[PDB]
C-alpha cells in the first residue's frame, strides 16, 4: 500500500479524464 | 495537384508511380511507409 | 531502483493497477542495451 | 546527412547537420517514450504488417 500511495501522489498532475500508463524509476516489490 | 478518382478506372500517376487501375479505399492500417509495391514493382 | 516499471492509472471513476503482462506489451518500448550497442531479441519494437 | 524520416519514410531533407537543439514534451498527459542515438549496421530484419 505505500506503493499504491506513492502512486497516488505521482499521478495527482494528471487531467481529470484519462487513462494513462505511467512509466517511471518507480518503487519496487522485490529488493 | 491531388485529383483521386475512387471506384472507378483510372489513369494515375500517384507519388511518381503511373499505370492503370481501379482505387479504392480500405479499412486496413499499416504504419509504416508512404506507398506499398508488389514484387514485379507495380503498385 | 534500476529500472523503469510500469502502472495503469484510471481517473474516470483514481485507481492504480500493475501493467506487468499483455499490455507490458503495448506500452513498454525502452530496454537495456546490451555490449556492442545490440537491442534485445525480447524486444517489441513497437515505435 | 540532412534526410528526416517519419514512420519510416524519407519524407524530406536539408542540408548535412552537424547539431540538433531540441525541447519536447508530452506535459500533462503522463505519457513516456525514448531518444535512441544510432548507428548503421547490417542485419537480417523479419518484417510484418
Ligand atoms: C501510441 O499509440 C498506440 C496505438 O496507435 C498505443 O498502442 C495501443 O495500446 C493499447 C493499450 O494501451 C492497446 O489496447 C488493447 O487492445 C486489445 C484489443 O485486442 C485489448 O484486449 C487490450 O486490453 C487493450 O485494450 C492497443 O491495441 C495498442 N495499439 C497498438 C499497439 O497499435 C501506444 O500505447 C501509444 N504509445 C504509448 C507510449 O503509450
Ligand atoms: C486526403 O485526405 C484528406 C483529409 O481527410 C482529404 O481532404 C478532405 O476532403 C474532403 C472532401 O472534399 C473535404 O470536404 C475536406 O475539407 C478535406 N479536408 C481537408 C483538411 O482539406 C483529401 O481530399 C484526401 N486526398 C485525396 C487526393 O483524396
Ligand atoms: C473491412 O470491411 C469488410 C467488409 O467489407 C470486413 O469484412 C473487414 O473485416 C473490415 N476490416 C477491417 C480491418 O475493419
Amino acid at each position: 500500500n505505500l506503493i499504491e500511495n506513492f502512486l497516488l501522489n505521482y499521478s495527482i498532475r494528471l487531467p481529470p479524464n484519462s487513462d494513462v500508463v505511467l512509466g517511471d524509476y518507480f518503487p519496487t516489490v522485490q529488493p | 495537384l491531388s485529383v483521386l478518382h475512387l471506384d472507378s478506372c483510372t489513369d494515375y500517376n500517384i507519388y511518381g508511380r503511373t499505370g492503370v487501375g481501379v482505387i479504392r479505399q480500405t479499412n486496413s492500417t499499416l504504419l509504416s511507409g508512404l506507398y506499398y509495391t508488389s514484387l514485379s514493382g507495380d503498385l | 531502483v534500476y529500472d523503469v516499471t510500469y502502472y495503469r492509472v484510471n481517473n474516470k471513476n483514481t485507481i492504480v493497477s500493475n501493467c506487468t503482462d499483455q499490455c507490458a506489451s503495448y506500452v513498454d518500448n525502452v530496454f537495456t542495451t546490451q555490449p556492442g550497442g545490440l537491442i534485445p531479441s525480447d524486444f517489441s519494437f513497437n515505435n | 546527412w540532412g534526410h528526416f524520416y517519419i514512420n519510416g519514410y524519407n519524407f524530406f531533407s536539408t542540408f548535412p547537420i552537424d547539431c540538433i537543439s531540441f525541447n519536447l514534451t508530452t506535459g500533462a498527459s503522463g505519457a513516456f517514450w525514448t531518444i535512441a542515438y544510432t548507428s548503421y549496421t547490417e542485419a537480417l530484419v523479419q518484417v510484418e504488417n
